[PDB]
RNA sequence: AGGCGGGCAGCGAA
DNA sequence: TGTCCCCTCGCTGCCGCCGCC
């Protein structure tokens, strides 16, 4: 087929910015683009699955994945190449994940969630265009049932679109169109009562219905592709790639609470030193920055809350966004190879270079003089015998033993992790 | 004498043949060489005549240089291109001749080679050198090679930087040793005389005939002695001077706030000294780096009470130069060096091992790329070439050792007849081999999976995979699979890819038991230089294969 | 398309040949599908069998006799089995490997198909054109006759790269002959050329910059000469599998890129191999693989042997309706061969089911021009010989179409259409180059 | 804080 | 009037930019 025919067929296929993936793609693409596009969509899908397994909120999920859209598979672009990337990537993963039922379930779940997101950032005009591209009710029928439909959908609009004002809800309802469908296809909404039900028909919460239809059609197409796969088993090129891709699958703590006494009372000595140096200097150096950021990640501080806390502690935004935002997001494993970096344990902390002037990282039981450590203990109401005990532990090089002693006197005995210290201190209050 | 294209100064002429009369330039250069030779015979007052002979050498070198000066009234870019071309050719031929006699060339620089003679005495190496000289001088009518220096021990730091012990004979057959250095941090003007003296002592110790570990211990002892001397400021200030000459006016340096000589020049200009472009700025770092740099004359004034910073010197002026000096020396403990100089050992611990790798499961790796090229090209056959002149047939294996072809500087050369392959005479053969393989692939031979049938035919049934023997259940498959043909085409592509040839990732063309096994193996530096020198030929030979790899 | 060989697609096309010709024979001879049965199984009744002629042994001697042939049934007809042929009861025959045949016989014992008669495959229809089209073509010709010259490669000898005779030929066609369309076949830069094969490519003093690849050799050695061709003479190139300028080494072969050859759009066109095109009302069928030399017949009967071999080849091809019906293709032992892309034999069949008005398949045999089954067959031969002596080229002169002279036969029907009578109007002259 | 990639400037050497 | 001392390669330190562990 010619280039003009391909362009016309594609423009017909993506008259809306989203597609249902009904007709398989037509054209020739290289093995390079095949593998690259399949890997890109698999990366986005693995990220959605990792977000699911952590029970993250929907909003947090799109916040994480929007840059991955801008990087791997950009959406809402008039470029034909990106649209073909999306289409061929979806069908390549369709080919790859159809071998087993578990793979099919995972694929359809992730793809339907991706559809949910993609419909979410699409605008209301674009959403209407895609939906029009399942019978919509006429204007007279909507006007006749306007009161009941408004009563049914008012709560849903308020809770999903955040239209707290009644006038905004009424304006949205005036423009909102509805689809007449039977309750057998909308039973899940009927049970929760999100759809007005009349004479055996449910008046559509349309995203849930669209996603369910997507899941059903996708599962049927996956089964059909599994039926047709033995014919395509004859090619030497694709089989290793499909096999590789199949095996490739296989707040209480916020920016203001970490500053409070309630949370800081559960910190170890090192984290107190980092926190206090941050407060004094409004800035921390690299090893101290990474140490404190990883500890905060271990205690449950979110990426957004970490960014807010780090921005407010560094009392311009230009240099922050240029130089520290990427580091503070990458500690959380949101870019690069996306390493959810494990917080440093006491061995990792003690393996770092010894701090100098202005450097606050490390272990106070090793880097501080005995006088400063002793004074910090008197500030903790530690008696002289206890101070002598922890100093004896420090003098032998058993800094972790000294920290464990400090924990016991201030509050499985041995603690070799600041996050373990914090968790046990929180448990003692729980 | 040289016919050149005057419509494109980048086109390279060829040497005029023998019958053309000696021209103007060779005659003038011969006269100047005779004059400098007469000056040298006068040498054999000495220092003044040495100035004379080096000036005459500079005149001779300028006679070539202005063939590359744009504003020269006698600008001839093609001439300079051709002289440099021929010079590189003679260096390549000299190195290859060295390898022909089983000799180890350890370095070479634009007119010279350094040969490891493997000898424990002077005369044993001198005999080999004279034989080499006699063998090479025969190739040229007027070009002549000659022994320049003899090094008892040679330490190559990097390109253009090395130190050696020169053997200087005396009147009564007596031989003495002298330390000769070229281009190192010692010989620089940016480095203090203190650094020069301590580095001179270090090299004198290492290259001397002492136990290696004992040499390192002696050097270490010297080093902490200098550490104490520098820290206590028990050294005269004069040895702390740093020289840097500014090519531009100190106003026209954008990032001059970091480089210290600009600040020193600004202070001198404010004080009442004349500083302009080309001036040499001397200074001392006292106790940012640029803000603590002051001129000697200001520092020599005791009323200022300026004490040089032992930290900056002990790191950058001393530790780094010695660390560079002993990098390749056996059992060089950089951590111990820093400990002797009191530096942070964690900064040096990451250079020995390259620090911890660090990674998650990176699934961005297609199984196509993960397959080793050796296993890919294992089921391939070598490229066969015919010499256009002597008709000898040899397997081509890229820029690698062989008994039949040499990848000379000008191009591919045959060992039997010494003729040069023109690019067409190689691309045509490449294309012929590729098309013969393709035609064999399209011959459509079929082979049965069954071991007790194994029949090969070009007959196919309307059931393609059904064997044509009565009752045979074996799976019928193409004998020349397109996977094998893709492997062969990728092998032909690899044979002409500069990167793979430079890392020596090409499949060897001979097994160790083959009677045609190359007797002299190419050195890695030789392969890099050749693959850079024949980049056009390799890229064209690769484009010929890419003509058929794009379609496949 | 791509240099891929799929066994299953190959077998599918091989079966489809049998199926299509079975349908054609049933349609022409007004036979019901019930009359056709499996010839590989014993039957007490005479049946109709259609299949492909194949050797009785997969590893076969290079020479074949009427006692060493077999028939290949389709998947549906006989589960693809092959059965031996018993030709004792028929006296006149002409068979070759890869031929599709329509047959009448009986399998008396189970292990042999006893042959009683052969069903001759119907000759495909000839092209037709309306009165307005013929009048327009007559106006185009301005009364004068239609001139076309066909030339075939190689264009230079085996011991030099001189193309002076090409210069003389271009001078002639420009100043004296003045044709309407010129047809040139490949290979232009043959890859089996001896100096090219051995790499003995000499330095050319006649080029300012020496070429570095055979494609540049073509751009510097053929292209400026082809530019000397007059604008008023439209030219067409049909490549061969041996062209070094072609990256498609299979038959069928795609058309060369005219922009890659640097050759002007004003009068130059490049067609594929095989190809079919119209100049005025004329039909061409052009294939650049030597079927005449490669086709090796198994012949019985005095009458069949007494016939000209070229006529027999032409009838075989016209009946088979594909330009190179031999399967497997010929090989040259490896040096070259037919290089059949068996996955794409569909492109090799006659376009639209029409017998071409002029069928041109260059061959290494002696130049000839013959009329077979109202279809003219032309082979102008190689433009040069191996020794460099004068070769041959064919000039085709066709009288201007006229409805009044009666040389165009009207076809009865509601739509008035006229068959072209090429053999009545075309004079083919084979000129020494 | 560290390795890599491209850019500028200074400099020793053929 | 306004000039010059071959380019090119490799080596080291400094500075700003980008991605990463
Ligand atoms: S022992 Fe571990 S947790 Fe305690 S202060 Fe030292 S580094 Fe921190």
């Amino acid at each position: 087929s010619s280039s003009e025919e391909e362009k016309k067929l594609y423009a017909r296929l993506y008259e809306s910015k989203l597609s249902f993936y009904d007709l398989p793609p037509q054209g020739e693409i290289t093995l390079e683009q095949f593998e690259i596009w399949a890997i890109d969509r698999l990366k986005i899908l693995l990220e959605i699955e990792s977000c699911l397994s952590r029970n993250k909120s929907i909003k947090e999920i799109e916040t994480i994945i929007k840059p991955q859209f801008q990087k791997l598979l950009p959406f809402n672009t008039e470029s034909l190449e990106d649209r073909k990337k999306d289409y061929y990537s979806h069908f390549i993963l369709r080919l790859c994940f159809c071998r087993s039922k578990e793979l099919r379930e995972k694929f359809v779940r992730a793809e339907t969630f991706l559809f949910k997101i993609r419909f979410n950032m699409l605008t209301s005009t674009d959403q209407t265009k895609f939906v029009q591209s399942l019978q919509f009710i006429s204007n007279e029928e909507k006007a006749e049932l306007s009161h009941q439909l408004y009563q049914t959908v008012s709560a849903s609009l308020q809770f999903q679109l955040n239209l707290n004002e009644e006038h905004q809800r009424k304006q949205y309802f005036q423009q909102e169109k509805f689809i007449k469908l039977p309750f057998e296809n909308v039973i899940e909404l009927v049970g929760n009562r999100l759809v007005f039900l009349k004479d055996g028909y449910a008046y559509l919460q349309q995203l849930n219905l669209l996603s369910n239809e997507f899941a059903s059609k996708l599962n049927q197409e996956l089964i059909k592709t599994y039926q047709y796969l033995p014919r395509l088993n004859e090619d030497d090129r694709l089989l290793p790639i499909l096999n590789h891709l199949s095996s490739g699958y296989t707040d209480e703590i916020n920016a203001q609470s970490v500053w409070s006494e309630e949370i800081s009372s559960n910190y170890p000595l090192c984290i107190k030193n980092l926190m206090e140096g941050l407060k004094k200097n409004h800035h921390l150096r690299y090893y101290g920055r990474q140490q404190l950021s990883l500890f905060l990640k271990g205690i449950g501080l979110s990426a957004d809350e970490a960014l807010k806390f780090w921005s407010e502690a560094f009392t311009t935004m230009e240099k922050f966004n240029k130089e520290y935002r990427y580091s503070f997001r990458h500690n959380y494993g949101l870019e690069g190879n996306r390493i959810n970096y494990k917080p440093w344990d006491c061995h990792t902390i003690l393996s770092k270079p010894r701090p100098g002037r202005g450097d606050y990282h490390g272990c106070p039981f090793r880097d501080w003089s005995h006088e400063r450590l002793s004074a910090e203990l008197r500030s903790m109401k530690l008696t002289q015998a206890q101070i002598i005990s922890v100093l004896d532990s420090c003098q032998k090089g058993e800094y972790t033993i000294a920290c464990t002693k400090v924990f016991e006197m201030t509050h499985q005995t041995h603690i070799a992790h600041p996050n373990l210290y914090f968790e046990r201190s929180r448990q003692l209050q729980k | 004498t040289v016919d050149r294209n005057k419509e494109d100064i980048d086109e390279l002429p060829s040497v005029p043949p023998s019958e053309v009369d000696q021209g103007v330039l060779p005659r003038l250069l011969a006269n100047l060489v005779d004059r400098r030779r007469e000056v040298k015979k006068v040498m054999k007052k000495r220092v003044q005549c040495d100035i004379r002979q080096q000036a005459l050498k500079l005149t001779a070198n300028s006679m070539y240089g202005c063939l590359g000066y744009v504003n020269s009234r006698f600008y001839a870019k093609p001439l300079a291109m051709l002289v440099t071309n021929k010079g590189r050719e003679i260096l390549m031929n000299t190195r290859q001749l060295a390898e022909s006699m089983n000799l180890l060339v350890v370095y070479g620089d634009t007119d010279s080679v350094m040969i490891d003679t493997g000898c424990d005495n002077y005369a044993d190496a001198i005999k080999i050198g004279l034989g080499f000289k006699r063998l090479v001088n025969e190739r040229y009518r007027l070009l002549e090679i000659d022994i320049d220096n003899v090094f008892k021990k040679l330490l190559l730091h990097a390109k253009k930087k090395y130190a050696a012990l020169t053997v200087n004979l005396d009147k009564n057959g007596n031989g003495t040793t002298v330390l000769e250095v070229k281009g190192l941090d010692m010989k620089r003007r940016e480095f203090c005389p203190l650094s020069r003296d301590v580095s001179i002592h270090v090299l004198n110790t290492i290259l001397s005939d002492k136990d290696p570990e004992e040499a390192l211990q002696e050097v270490y002892d010297y080093l902490e002695d200098i550490r104490i001397k520098v820290e206590t400021n028990n050294i005269r200030i004069d040895k702390y001077k740093i020289n840097m000459k500014l090519s531009k006016d100190p106003k026209a340096y954008p990032g001059g706030k970091n480089m210290p000589a600009v600040q020193v020049a600004l202070r001198m200009r404010k004080a009442g000294r004349v500083v302009k472009a080309g001036s040499v700025i001397t200074f001392v770092i006292t106790k940012s780096v640029a803000e603590r740099a002051h001129a000697l004359n200001e520092v020599m004034i005791k009323s200022n009470n300026l004490i040089p910073d032992p930290q900056y010197y002990l790191e950058k002026q001393i530790f780094a130069p010695v660390e560079r000096l002993l990098e390749r020396i056996d059992s060089f403990n950089v951590v111990r060096l820093s400990e002797a100089l009191g530096l942070d050992s964690k900064k040096y611990f990451r250079r020995e091992g390259g620090n911890n790798n660090g990674e998650d499961i990176n699934n961005l790796q297609p199984l196509e790329t993960t397959i080793t090229d050796v296993e890919r090209f294992k089921d391939t056959v070598t490229l066969e070439l015919s010499c256009p002149s002597c008709d000898k047939r040899f397997p081509f294996g890229g820029i690698v050792s062989s008994n039949y072809y040499r990848v000379s500087y000008n191009g591919l050369q045959c060992k039997h007849c010494e003729q040069l392959f023109t690019p067409l005479q190689l691309t045509s053969q490449i294309e012929h081999s590729i098309r013969a393989h393709i035609s064999l692939y399209y011959a459509g031979w079929l082979q049965c999976d069954d071991s007790t049938c194994g029949i090969v035919t070009r007959q196919v049934s309307v059931f393609g995979k059904r064997c044509l023997n009565d009752g045979c259940t074996g799976v019928m498959r193409y004998k020349y699979s397109d996977k094998q043909l893709y492997n062969q085409l990728l092998y032909f592509d690899s044979l002409f890819d500069c990167e793979k040839n430079k890392k020596q990732e090409l499949k060897p063309i001979y097994l160790p038991d083959d009677l045609d096994y190359p007797k002299e193996q190419l050195t890695e530096s030789s392969i890099k230089a050749l693959t850079e020198q024949n980049r056009e030929l390799m890229e064209t030979g690769r484009s010929v294969v890419q003509k058929y790899l794009n379609d496949c | 398309r791509t240099m891929r060989q799929n066994l299953q697609e190959a077998s599918d096309v091989l079966d489809d040949q049998i199926e299509s010709f079975t349908k054609i024979i049933q349609n022409h001879y007004k036979l019901s599908p019930n009359d056709f049965a499996d010839p590989t199984i014993q039957s007490q009744s005479e049946i109709y069998a259609v299949g492909r002629i194949v050797p009785d042994s997969p590893t076969y001697d290079k020479f074949l006799n009427p006692e060493s042939l077999s028939l290949e049934t389709s998947r549906m007809g006989g589960v693809g089995r092959r059965v031996r042929l018993d030709l004792s009861q028929v006296n006149e025959l002409s068979f070759f490997l890869g031929q599709i045949v329509a047959f009448k016989g009986k399998n008396a014992n189970g292990d042999y198909f006893t042959v009683n008669s052969i069903l001759p495959l119907p000759y495909p229809n000839s092209p037709v054109s309306t009165s307005q089209e013929l009048q327009e073509f007559q106006a185009n010709l301005e009364g004068s006759s239609l001139k076309v010259i066909v030339t075939c490669g190689p264009y230079f000898a085996n011991d030099n790269f001189s193309l002076e005779l090409l210069q003389e030929f271009i001078d002639s066609i420009n100043n004296e002959v003045k044709p309407h369309v010129l047809i040139m076949f490949g290979p232009f830069i043959d890859i089996t050329h001896p100096l090219i094969a051995s790499g003995k490519l000499p330095n050319f003093p006649q080029f300012k910059t020496q070429p570095k690849t055979l494609d540049e050799l073509f751009l510097k050695l053929f292209t400026p000469i082809l530019k000397t061709i007059s604008p008023h003479i439209q030219t067409v190139l049909i490549p061969s599998t041996k062209d070094a300028i072609s990256n498609h080494a299979a038959y069928p072969q795609a058309s060369l890129i005219r922009k890659a050859l640097q050759l002007p759009k004003r009068n130059f066109k490049c067609m594929a191999n095989p190809s079919s095109f119209q100049i005025n009302e004329i039909y061409f069928g052009c294939s650049n693989v030597d079927t005449f030399k490669d086709l090796k017949e198994v012949i019985k009967g005095g009458t069949t042997s007494s016939r000209y071999r070229l006529d027999r080849v032409s009838e075989h091809i016209l009946q088979q309706r594909r330009y190179y019906p031999i399967f497997p293709g010929s090989i040259r032992t490896h040096i070259s061969g037919a290089d059949l892309d068996v996955s794409y034999l569909g492109l090799t069949e006659f376009v639209g089911g029409f017998s071409p008005d002029i069928m041109i398949i260059p061959s290494e045999l002696q130049h000839f021009a013959r009329v077979v089954q109202n279809v003219v067959v032309i082979n102008p031969g190689r433009f040069i010989r191996a020794t460099g002596n004068r070769g041959s080229y064919a000039q085709i002169t066709v009288q201007c179409p006229d409805l009044e002279d009666g040389k165009l036969t009207l076809v009865e029907g509601e739509e008035p259409v006229y068959l072209h009578n090429v053999w009545k109007r075309a004079r083919v002259d084979l000129i020494a180059s």
